[PDB]
């Protein structure tokens, strides 16, 4: 495939485009009716939302400036909407809208219904190697498309795998994404998913991601993580060790995949090699993988949410509400100027 | 069984994100 070379670097001329002149205030916060929080965080929180005048619904993600700012996340912050908005891809939830105001920065992101990979996945126990197999294949599109660019993602986990109408794919939190040539520090990411080179602190590049790719890859087909325990130190421990069991269930072809996934020599890691993400595409454990019907979206999905109408919340958990504040005072103005 | 030892375990539920 050519092909793939060539979409990728026109892929590329369109994100830097935007990514030199990033798009901003594009709505604002009254031409949307708020229905329901879909998830929380320490500096913010994603509501369900009804635009007015189209009444579509979207997810909004309303961060809080000034926490923002104590916090220290203001780069990690500008990087998320800088990105999003600069990327388009069949497996990327799509940015709609962004604007602040005096206190809370918005993201308004599609609204993707079928509800968090995670919700399915420990409500199902596991899934079967060709169900695993079928989301992983997404995923190596997806960061084959997002390394391209530059991006390293650096949050894979079941909780930012939303599962759309068509039983696809849409990767969400893009909070810790970044474009970096070379070498990055921040420890950021999920306890579980963490590759060794970031819990040792020595400096890490896009390998990170093969390596959540594996942990990934094994909890969706086993049902628990390969590395887990109460408190994170421990988890580490046994991350860095990198001793790995598998269930007895797990055919030759996925523990050998899994092998060189979660290889904890970066420089022998699947995904980080000369013939890069070729190596994981033409494995074994991938035989039966058409990747140009899965990103055109031809493939049949083995598991279709269930729907009962847009603006349905029941794929997701309830979480407590809170009041929208915004001060009459404009906080954190400088911080935030380019958003 | 591991699988029980998971389930009995305290993070089975959605998993914040680290930052430090």
């Amino acid at each position: 495939h050519h092909h793939v070379k060539e979409f990728l670097a026109k892929a590329k001329e369109d994100f830097l485009k935007k990514w030199e002149t990033p798009s901003q205030n594009t709505a604002q916060l009254d031409q949307f009716d708020r229905i329901k929080t879909l998830g929380t965080g320490s500096f913010g929180r994603v509501m369900l939302v009804k635009h007015k005048e189209s009444g579509n619904h979207y997810a909004m993600k309303i961060l809080d400036k000034q926490k923002v700012v104590k916090l220290k996340q203001i780069e990690h912050t500008l990087n998320e909407k800088r990105i999003l908005q600069a990327v388009n891809f069949p497996f990327l939830v799509k940015l709609e809208f962004s604007f602040k105001d005096n206190s809370n920065l918005y993201m308004v992101m599609e609204y993707v219904a079928g509800g968090e990979m995670f919700s399915h996945l420990r409500r199902i126990g596991r899934f079967s190697e060709p169900h695993a197999r079928f989301y992983a294949a997404q995923i190596v599109l997806t960061f084959e498309y997002l390394h391209s660019l530059d991006l390293i993602y650096r949050d894979l986990k079941p909780e930012n795998l939303l599962i759309d109408q068509q039983g696809y794919i849409q990767v969400t939190d893009f909070g810790f994404a970044k474009r970096v040539k070379g070498r990055t520090w921040t420890l950021c990411g999920t306890p579980e998913y963490l590759a060794p080179e970031i819990i040792l602190s020595k400096g890490y590049n896009k390998a990170v991601d093969w390596w959540a790719l594996g942990v990934l890859i094994y909890e969706m087909a086993a049902g628990y993580p390969p590395f887990f325990a109460d408190q994170p130190i421990q988890i580490y421990e046994k991350i860095v060790s990198g001793k790995v069991r598998f269930p007895s269930h797990f055919s030759s072809d996925l523990k050998d995949l899994l092998r060189n996934l979660l290889q904890v020599d970066l420089t022998k890691r699947f995904g980080n090699l000369k013939n890069g993400v070729n190596d994981i595409k033409n494995h074994k454990w991938f035989a039966t993988t058409d990747w140009i019907a899965i990103y055109q979206r031809k493939v049949e999905a083995p598991f279709i949410p269930k729907f009962k109408g847009p603006g349905d919340t029941s794929n997701f958990d309830d979480y407590e509400e809170e009041e929208i504040r915004v001060s009459i005072n404009e906080k954190c103005g400088k911080e935030f100027t380019e958003f | 069984t591991t699988y029980a030892d998971f389930i009995a375990s305290g993070r089975t539920g959605r998993r914040a994100s680290i930052h430090d």
